[PDB]
């Protein structure tokens, strides 16, 4: 837990509107050219969601944003980045050796996922370094001290997410959400390509990617950016820890009623909030 | 015969003329088929059941128990049960089903204390320590383990929760040893209205039966045919399609012809569902693929008669079908009626109404006598 | 009851404890087949 | 006229199961009646026309 | 127009028969 | 049922036994409800 | 906590009226081999 004295800015919490982005599937069932009327924690159509940005500045003042996060009943988490700054996530109660709590991170090679009794730093991070100027690797010292009581380890989803390029902007509008349903902490996704820069109009299902039976109690969340120990920018000669731009948006899941239209192909294309 | 089929349906020993919808006609099932997946390896049930030490009631051990096979006459190898209480799941069918997880709650309390462990009970350990569900289903099995949790001195490694604020919600475990508070004064060590809410059991073999340590395993499982998982020991069946069968995907039961589709379940998808909510597709856990399902052919089946009078011949309508199909059943013995009336070759007709069998379709026309449908009538006439 | 399937009911429960739910569904049947046959009654009225 | 149905009482509640057949012929002429009505509308249907 | 929808009812008991007269005998009568 | 009013019931009972006295209640009121609106069937089409 | 408790076929009978029923007091002498509260939900005794 050793994080170089930098001139941190304090979190603006800017207002966005989320249009109708944020819908995935309900279940495993597959439908063809059906209208189905299905009760679940959705994100409100229109709703307004927070805004958060993760940048360095051009005058040495770097905007560190990861402030800790409600979790309420369900997280929708867009993500615009370039060099895959939001590495993971971290959720737990107390977020101390205590308590069990999860951690998702990226392993620049896999997807590593534990829950266990974490002894979390003041600001967990991962270190992404340059050894020998010719391997660029992370480490996780920087997160958790040690782990102990281990219960669930999960090492699997060799995907190393956006790799088309960055054609419209980084072609990475990551969407994700995350649920806890009987004990299961369901993460649904979509890497959706952008027409335009931020929060395009339109719609994407977010299909599945996994349930994870940990079975355990959380009831807040922190994001975790990336730090690279310079070499990003080129003709800067500011030898410190920089991280690059990227933009994020929260937005809270609520007990909704949708009216999801699925075509003959088996995808939804289209969806109605109840009560908007 | 349809004719006494039809009289009993009159509940009359003499039938007027007219067409009389008397049964029902189903195709039968041929074959049965089981689709279990590739995994053979045994869940870990002896792990479980035969640690070497057991956690505390209040520190109950929650074992997951996914992608095996779960074999529960292995549990009976190690049965001195005391209690084997199943809710919601007959145990006798235990090796027949699917269950999307399994979780193991282990964990040692008293000898009294096993009634406890049941949805809606009460009690010092139901509220403070391990409290069930109220739409609990699985099973609870409670068994002695005096010889192997109880000490000549006294046992003090088990500890159970007697104080708290409020009653424990299912499937909550505390751990927290927070001095338990009595009224308004709060409490910074022992004393009046202030106790420590652990206590140790003490547990020793010279204590009577009731008093001797309990091992408690509840085995709560999902019962949800969409994720699979753990299935039970059953040997699959290779798959037979484009014939009637009783097919077995994972737990999920019915019956009816399996055909190739087009239905692109997307990599996620289990198994696809109709307008109405009816399964009308499955993936094979084996070779992945989609599979359409249309139960066997069935209808209704009507007798025309000229009565009881002119002559006992009938002639028999099966509502909306194919002749072929109906030709195919009885040739291999399916349909469920089984008093096969007799086709010549000439007797067989195919009207929109359905197939009809024992009336000779000639190419005049009458005034209608027995109105069959489509603008069919029937009549007996000399011929 | 426990399930809207039949055979799920049949092959999870013994006949004594099946039955409860068996005829949970028989009767939630029934009433819908008399409410449309009702139904059909009075509209076949008014076609008449 | 009108669409003429038939609706099969022990195929639509108890579908294939000898079970539930057997507990549902302890509810007496139910399904006798039911088909009995939906075979006079049928009737009446072609009558009306 | 008359009236998968037709399949699930005709898949649980519910098939519908057709009328007497066709719509062939209909026109003619008219 | 124990009794006829929905807050005595929720009020007096856990909701594992209490729903057996709901169910009652929704069953007869159910009943009621379909009872009436077959009756206002009939009497629109005398009307008619 | 009577001294003396009155025999089983005499059963003794006690009117408690005119007073708060605090449910609490009974949980602290409470060896508690059986609470079965019959028509009523024990734990919705202290809200009526
Ligand atoms: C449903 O999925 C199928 C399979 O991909 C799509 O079929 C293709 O459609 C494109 C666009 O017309 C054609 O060029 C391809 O030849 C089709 N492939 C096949 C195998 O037929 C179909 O288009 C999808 N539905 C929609 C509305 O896009
Ligand atoms: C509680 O259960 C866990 C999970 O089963 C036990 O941890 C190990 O689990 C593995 C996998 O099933 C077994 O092979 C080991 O034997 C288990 N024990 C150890 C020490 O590694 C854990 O031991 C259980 N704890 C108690 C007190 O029963
Ligand atoms: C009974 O089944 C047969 C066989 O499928 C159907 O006859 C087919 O009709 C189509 C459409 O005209 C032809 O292309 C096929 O060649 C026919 N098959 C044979 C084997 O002759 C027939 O239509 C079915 N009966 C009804 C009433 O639909
Ligand atoms: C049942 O026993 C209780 C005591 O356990 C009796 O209540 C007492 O009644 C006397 C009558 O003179 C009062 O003076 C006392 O104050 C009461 N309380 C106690 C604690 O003694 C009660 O009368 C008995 N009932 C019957 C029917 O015998
Ligand atoms: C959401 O916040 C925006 C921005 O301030 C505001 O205009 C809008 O009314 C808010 N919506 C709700 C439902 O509070
Ligand atoms: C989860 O933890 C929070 C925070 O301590 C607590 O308020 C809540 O009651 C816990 N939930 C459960 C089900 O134990
Ligand atoms: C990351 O992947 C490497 C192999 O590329 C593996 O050895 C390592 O354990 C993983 N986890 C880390 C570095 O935390
Ligand atoms: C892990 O479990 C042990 C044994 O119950 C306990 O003493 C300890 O506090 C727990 N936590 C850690 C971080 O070791
Ligand atoms: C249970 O564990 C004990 C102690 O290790 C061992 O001796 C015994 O063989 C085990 N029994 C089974 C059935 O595995
Ligand atoms: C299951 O095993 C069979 C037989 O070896 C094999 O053909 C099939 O691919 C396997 N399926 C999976 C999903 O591994
Ligand atoms: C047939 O019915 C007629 C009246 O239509 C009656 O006279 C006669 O006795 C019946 N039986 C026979 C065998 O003809
Ligand atoms: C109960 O009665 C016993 C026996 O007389 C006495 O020792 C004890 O103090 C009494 N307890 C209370 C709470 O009155």
């Amino acid at each position: 837990c050793v994080m170089p004295l930098f001139n941190l800015i304090t979190t603006t919490q800017s207002y966005t509107n989320s249009f109708t982005r944020g819908v995935y599937y309900p279940d495993k069932v597959f439908r063809s050219s059906v209208l189905h009327l299905t009760q679940d924690l959705f994100l409100p159509f229109f709703s307004n969601v927070t805004w958060f940005h993760a940048i360095s500045g051009t005058n040495g003042t770097k905007r560190f944003d990861n402030p800790v996060l409600p979790f309420n009943d369900g997280v929708y988490f867009a993500s615009t980045e370039k060099s895959n700054i939001i590495r993971g996530w971290i959720f737990g109660t107390t977020l101390d050796s205590k308590t069990q709590s999860l951690l998702i991170v990226n392993n620049a090679t896999n997807v590593f996922i534990k829950v266990c009794e974490f002894q979390f730093c003041n600001d967990p991070f991962l270190d992404v370094y340059h050894k020998n100027n010719k391997s660029w690797m992370e480490s996780e010292s920087g997160v958790y001290s040690s782990a102990n009581n281990c219960t669930f380890e999960y090492v699997s989803q060799p995907f190393l997410m956006d790799l088309e390029g960055k054609q419209g902007n980084f072609k990475n509008l990551r969407e994700f959400v995350f649920k806890n349903i009987d004990g299961y902490f369901k993460i649904y996704s979509k890497h959706t390509p952008i027409i335009g820069r931020d929060f395009p109009q339109g719609f994407s299902a977010l299909e599945p990617l996994v349930d994870l039976p940990i079975g355990i109690n959380i009831t807040r969340f922190q994001t975790l950016l990336a730090l690279n120990r310079s070499y990003l920018t080129p003709g800067d000669s500011s030898s410190g820890w920089t991280a690059g731009a990227a933009d994020y948006y929260v937005g809270y899941l609520q007990p909704r009623t949708f009216l999801l239209k699925y075509n003959e192909n088996g995808t939804i294309t289209d969806a109605v909030d109840c009560a908007l | 015969d349809p004719l006494s089929e039809t009289k009993c349906t009159l509940k009359s020993f003499t039938v007027e003329k007219g067409i009389y919808q008397t049964s029902n006609f189903r195709v039968q099932p041929t074959e049965s088929i089981v689709r279990f997946p590739n995994v053979t390896n045994l869940c870990p049930f002896h792990e479980v059941f035969n640690a070497t030490r057991f956690a505390s009631v209040y520190a109950w051990n929650r074992t997951r128990i996914s992608n095996c096979v779960a074999d529960y006459s292995v549990l009976y190898n190690f049965a001195p049960f005391f209690a084997f209480k199943c809710y919601g799941v007959s145990p006798t069918k235990l090796n027949d089903l699917c269950f999307t997880n399994v979780y193991a709650d282990s964990f040692v309390i008293k000898g009294n204390e096993v009634s406890q462990i049941a949805p809606g009970q009460t009690g010092n350990i139901a509220d403070y320590n391990y409290k069930l569900p109220d739409d609990f289903t699985g099973c609870v099995i409670a068994w002695n383990s005096n010889k192997l949790d109880s000490k000549h001195s006294g046992n003090y490694d088990y500890w159970y929760r007697s104080f708290r604020k409020s009653k424990l919600k299912p499937f909550e475990r505390d751990i927290s040893t927070e001095i338990y508070q009595a009224g308004n004064k709060p409490c910074k060590g022992k004393g009046p209205n202030c106790y420590f809410p652990l206590q140790s059991y003490g547990f020793r073999p010279t204590y009577g039966v009731g008093h001797q340590p309990y091992r408690v395993v509840v085995l709560s499982f999902e019962l949800l045919h969409a994720p699979a998982t753990v299935c039970g020991p059953k040997k699959s069946t290779n798959l037979v399609k484009n014939k009637c069968v009783n097919f077995n995907f994972n737990g999920l039961t019915g019956t009816g012809v399996l055909t190739k589709s087009n239905k692109k379940f997307l990599p996620f998808q289990q198994f696809g569902r109709d307008i109405v909510d009816t399964t009308d597709a499955v993936r094979d856990p084996q070779t992945l693929e989609i599979l359409d399902i249309t139960p066997c052919s069935f209808g209704g089946v009507s007798v025309i008669t000229p009565g009881t009078n002119t002559s006992n011949q009938v002639a028999v309508l099966y509502q909306g079908v194919n002749c072929t199909e109906v030709s195919v059943a009885i040739h291999a013995d399916q349909l469920t009626p089984t008093w096969r009336v007799y086709s010549t070759g000439s007797n067989v007709f195919q009207t929109r109404a359905g197939c009809l069998i024992g009336a000779e379709y000639v190419n005049n026309s009458y005034e209608c006598d027995i109105p069959i449908g489509a603008g069919i009538c029937a009549s007996y006439q000399t011929q | 009851a426990i399930s809207s399937v039949l055979n799920d009911i049949l092959s999870r429960l013994d006949p004594p404890e099946a039955e409860v739910q068996i005829d949970r569904l028989i009767t939630g049947r029934l009433q819908s087949l008399q409410t449309y046959v009702t139904q059909q009654l009075i509209r076949a009225a008014e076609i008449r | 006229s009108m669409t003429k149905t038939s609706v099969d009482c022990t195929m639509y509640i108890c579908g294939d199961s000898t079970e539930c057949s057997n507990l549902l012929l302890q509810y007496g002429s139910f399904c006798t009646q039911l088909k009995r009505a939906l075979t006079g509308i049928a009737v009446e249907q072609d009558k009306n026309t | 127009t008359l009236a998968d929808l037709i399949c699930a009812q005709k898949f649980n008991g519910l098939t519908v028969l057709p009328p007497l007269l066709t719509d062939e005998m209909i026109a003619q009568y008219t």
